[PDB]
């Protein structure tokens, strides 16, 4: 068949919804394993400076014992049916979920329902995560990568939640109370902001009775007064600067503001980006890549990697890049850096446009391949699209990319617009903030 | 790039850092209009002065290229006291070949100036030519020798006048040249900054920080040229050399150019004439031996009290001989000018020195 008839071969992903307003989507296929989980619409964007942190909090008790099952017997059970069980907090979505063998979908649904409403939370436990949690801060300190991307946060989102870190400063890791705790789960796990998940050997039907079954106790009203609503975040064209020559490679990550998740511009955007690329010393195209970054890069030996990046969160994103680079190396990047983001605004060609264009598509199907990512597509789409983006679609709006697109986008979100800079390392050479700006254009 | 776009700069330098470039222009300034002043010029003592009033009455806009080059001349001076005047201060004459080729280059401009001055043959022209040659007729032996060499004659005629205008014709270039190693030396070490502290761990780019700060820079000295050009262009100017120069006879009211007015009280202070002469010289070279006269164990005056007192009593003293310079030579100015020239000497030589040293015991070093 055609890339085209392919396309048109993807079972349609199946979504129902619970008198409480749980939604239910899944995807059938032949695996004879499958990935079940919960997305919800809950993180740090969502937390105040008091409990920060919080979510966070909860993912480290998520998997240490519930009412129905105390202690390690969670554990026990998963591991004896060969299960996985696993998750990941970020500023606006927290999943919790299991990879198992397709036979064992009613325990894996039933052990989900049990982690999400009857988390058990002892003082004990609490006290045994408080230590663990700070030393995984300590650890994070280590990584640059980490550091100076939670910098370029709080920078470009500063005075807002966005700008708060998913893990939270360490005096609210030393405080948060389980009040804090069961007040920020009783506010924010609630069926309507819930999605059950699942893609592999199985039918929709049985997903939903067994939601039914599991589910259905789950508070799907709250009130009126509390119910977490987002505001929009201001984004600041500004810069973070941690000078700190003791480390060997300085790290810079630069964006300009975002569209956002929903917004038709993140395809064109994505193209663009994917012109640019990614690149990193153990490449072996080298000095032939057709990114004139990173043919430019390689040659001239200006860095050890970097990456664009499109980080999309409700209204708002981080439009740029990171690289990683020598001392010597920071002003030449960004000048190479910069100078393709105007190349684009004001010369795209219909050539390396149509290769952008291939580069995604070959990224966004290589992307769903398996069950857990699958799985995690279903769920994060429904919370942040509120359906399933069938392929077909992206190949539609993909489709409609051409240069004229690209350098019109390029030119709205890049194009004389103020960024957001963080450097963190051996950065003495690390460009003034004007003259960052002035090559914004 | 390497004299501009990423310098590194200290992020705190002040106003007192913009007469460098303004010195630039002036110069720039002064070649152009120079140079347009040159295409109508003649140097024969018959009609140089009448050149001149061509200039000014037929040539289509003479006059503003001629009273900008008059004023702009002025110009340069205050810019070069003011420049003299931070490096002093901050105690950026630590940099040494900077701070020496400086010297040079001060000393070039004075010569050039006189030269220049000497051109529309007024009376102060001629004067001003028989005296400051006459300068080296304090030269023991061949003083006298020298005179007549430089004047190609017996007395100021018409071979110096023509000599001089090929001179300084000529000087304003080498003076662009001396001036790129004067910076060539300023970008081995970088610019010295108000508190006297090494900057290197709190530098910006000079563009576009200074660049912009320099503009501004360059037009307020354009304000201030044009003020002068267009609203009083003989202001700083002496009415005598409206008067063609007449060899037998000495205005009874002669005095020099204003910017000269603090030297020429210096050596009217010596009833001596070799005295004088090399009082003359040594108010000048003695910035030379800044250098070495430096006890403070910090490098500029921003934070030594006692210096800075001093260093505020030496200007108003300049002052005060730039006052006595254009005074009758009758008490009781020949006393304060006597005063005042002694004081110039003892403020650099002993007690700046000698207030140094009692500012390092106070802080017990
Ligand atoms: C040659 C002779 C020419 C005739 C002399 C005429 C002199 C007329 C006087 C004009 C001077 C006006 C400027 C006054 C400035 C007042 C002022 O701000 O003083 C205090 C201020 C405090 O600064 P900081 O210690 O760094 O600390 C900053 C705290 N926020 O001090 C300064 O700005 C210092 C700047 C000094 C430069 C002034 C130079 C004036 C001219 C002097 C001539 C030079 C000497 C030698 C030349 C002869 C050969
Ligand atoms: C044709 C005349 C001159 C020109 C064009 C000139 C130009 C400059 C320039 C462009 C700078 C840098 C900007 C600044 O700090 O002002 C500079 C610095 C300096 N100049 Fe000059 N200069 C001239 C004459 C002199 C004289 C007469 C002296 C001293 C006797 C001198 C001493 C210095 C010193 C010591 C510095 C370093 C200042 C610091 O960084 O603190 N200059 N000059
Ligand atoms: C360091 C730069 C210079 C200085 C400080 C300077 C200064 C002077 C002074 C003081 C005068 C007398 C003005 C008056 O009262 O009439 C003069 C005259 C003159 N200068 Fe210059 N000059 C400079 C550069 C030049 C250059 C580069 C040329 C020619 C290439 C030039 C050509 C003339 C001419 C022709 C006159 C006679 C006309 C007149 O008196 O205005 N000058 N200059
Ligand atoms: C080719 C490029 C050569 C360009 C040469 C000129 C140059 O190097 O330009 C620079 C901006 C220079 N200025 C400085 O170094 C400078 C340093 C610290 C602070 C400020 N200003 C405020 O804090 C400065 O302005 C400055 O003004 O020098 C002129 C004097 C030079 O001009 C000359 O030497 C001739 C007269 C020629
Ligand atoms: C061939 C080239 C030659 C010989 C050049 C030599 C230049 C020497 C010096 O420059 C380096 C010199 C200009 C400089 O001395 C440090 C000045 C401050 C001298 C100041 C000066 O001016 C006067 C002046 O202008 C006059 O005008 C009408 C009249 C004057 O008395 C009647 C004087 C005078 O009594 C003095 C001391
Ligand atoms: C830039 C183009 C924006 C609109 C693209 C829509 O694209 C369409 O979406 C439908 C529903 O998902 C699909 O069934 C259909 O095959 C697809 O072509
Ligand atoms: C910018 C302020 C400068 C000081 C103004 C006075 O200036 C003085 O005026 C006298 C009479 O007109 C002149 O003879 C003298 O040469 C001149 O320097
Ligand atoms: C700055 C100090 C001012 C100088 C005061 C000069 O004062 C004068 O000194 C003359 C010296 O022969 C005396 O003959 C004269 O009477 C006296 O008034």
């Amino acid at each position: 068949a055609t890339y085209a008839q392919a396309l048109q071969s993807v079972p349609e992903t199946q979504v129902s919804q619970l008198d409480n307003g749980l939604r239910v989507a899944s995807e059938q296929s032949s695996q004879p394993t499958c990935t079940v989980g919960v997305w919800i619409d809950a993180g740090s964007r969502y937390e105040s400076e008091k409990n920060n942190g919080a979510g966070y909090f909860v993912e480290h008790l998520a998997f240490k014992g519930t009412k129905n099952r105390p202690g390690n017997a969670l554990e026990k059970e998963v591991e004896s049916m060969g299960a996985h069980l696993n998750a990941y907090s970020t500023r606006e979505h927290t999943a919790y979920y299991i990879k198992a063998l397709s036979k064992d979908l009613p325990k894996a649904v039933e052990l989900l329902a049990d982690i999400v409403q009857n988390c058990s939370l002892e003082d004990s436990q609490i006290e045994k995560e408080r230590d663990v949690i700070l030393q995984e801060l300590q650890e994070n300190d280590t990584s640059m990568r980490d550091v100076v991307f939670n910098y370029l946060h709080a920078t470009a989102f500063q005075g807002t939640p966005l700008a708060q870190s998913v893990e939270g400063p360490s005096e609210n890791v030393r405080k948060l109370s389980r009040a804090d705790l069961t007040e920020y789960l009783s506010r924010h796990y609630k069926a309507p902001r819930m999605v059950l998940a699942a893609a592999g050997g199985l039918e929709h039907r049985q997903l939903l009775d067994l939601a039914q079954k599991h589910f259905s106790g789950l508070s799907g009203t709250y009130d009126e007064d509390a119910v977490p609503t987002l505001s929009p975040c201001r984004f600041t064209g500004s810069q973070i600067c941690h000078r700190e020559d003791g480390l060997p490679l300085a790290h810079v990550a630069i964006a300009v503001e975002g569209p956002g998740w929903a917004h038709p511009d993140n395809v064109a955007l994505q193209v663009a980006n994917a012109i640019i690329g990614h690149y990193d010393c153990t490449y072996g195209g080298g000095a032939h890549l057709s990114s004139p970054l990173a043919s430019i890069a390689a040659t001239n030996k200006l860095c050890q990697s970097f990456q664009t990046f499109n980080i999309c969160y409700a209204d708002t994103g981080l439009l740029g890049a990171h690289f990683v680079c020598d001392h010597m190396s920071i002003d030449d990047m960004m000048f190479v850096l910069q100078g393709q983001w105007m190349r684009l605004c004001t010369s795209a060609t219909e050539s390396e446009v149509l290769r952008g264009k291939n580069l995604l598509r070959n990224a966004l199907v290589s992307h769903l391949d398996g069950t857990t990512p699958v799985c995690e597509d279903i769920g994060r789409s429904l919370l942040t699209y509120g359906r399933r983006i069938p392929l077909a679609e992206w190949e539609s709006r993909i489709a409609e990319v051409d240069a004229r697109v690209v350098r019109e986008v390029c030119s709205k979100y890049f194009y004389d617009q103020c960024p957001a800079v963080a450097g963190f390392g051996p950065i003495e050479q690390l460009p003034d903030y004007n003259r960052i700006r002035s090559g914004m254009f | 790039n390497n004299a501009f776009i990423d310098l590194p700069a200290p992020s705190n330098i002040s106003s007192w850092w913009n007469f460098g470039s303004l010195l630039g222009i002036c110069l720039i300034l002064q070649i152009l209009t120079g140079l347009f002043l040159a295409m109508h010029y003649t140097s024969d003592t018959t009609t140089a002065f009448s050149s001149v009033t061509h200039i000014c009455r037929d040539v289509n806009y003479g006059w503003i290229i001629r009273y900008m080059h008059a004023n702009g001349a002025s110009m340069f001076f205050i810019c070069l006291y003011m420049h003299v005047g931070r490096g002093l201060y901050y105690g950026s004459y630590t940099f040494l070949e900077t701070w020496n080729i400086g010297v040079i280059l001060l000393l070039t401009v004075m010569a050039t100036a006189f030269m220049g001055y000497v051109l529309p043959w007024g009376q102060m022209s001629f004067w001003g030519a028989t005296v400051i040659t006459n300068l080296l007729s304090a030269i023991p032996y061949i003083g006298t020798n020298l005179v007549e060499w430089i004047w190609g004659g017996f007395s100021v005629d018409k071979a110096t006048l023509t000599r001089f205008f090929a001179f300084h014709f000529i000087l304003p270039f080498i003076i662009m040249a001396i001036a790129m190693v004067h910076l060539l030396f300023l970008h081995e070490t970088g610019s010295n900054n108000p508190t006297g502290i090494s900057s290197d761990v709190d530098k910006i780019p000079f563009h576009p920080y200074y660049t912009i700060k320099d503009i501004l820079g360059a037009l307020l000295l354009i304000l201030a040229l044009m003020l002068l050009v267009l609203f009083a262009p003989d202001l700083l100017g002496d009415p005598d050399n409206y008067t063609p120069a007449n060899p037998l006879n000495t205005p009874p009211h002669i005095k020099p150019e204003w910017y000269f007015l603090f030297a020429y009280a210096i050596l009217r202070s010596i009833p001596n004439k070799l005295g004088g002469v090399l009082a003359l010289a040594f108010s000048i070279l003695i910035l030379a031996l800044i250098p070495l006269l430096h006890t403070s164990k910090q490098r500029s005056m921003m934070f030594r009290p006692l210096s800075q007192c001093l260093f505020w009593a030496l200007v108003a003293d300049l002052l005060t001989l730039t006052w006595i310079g254009g005074q009758p030579v009758e008490h009781p100015y020949i006393t304060i000018g006597q005063l005042a020239s002694v004081l110039y000497f003892l403020l650099i030589l002993v007690l700046m020195p000698t207030a140094g040293t009692i500012e390092n015991k106070l802080l017990k070093w």
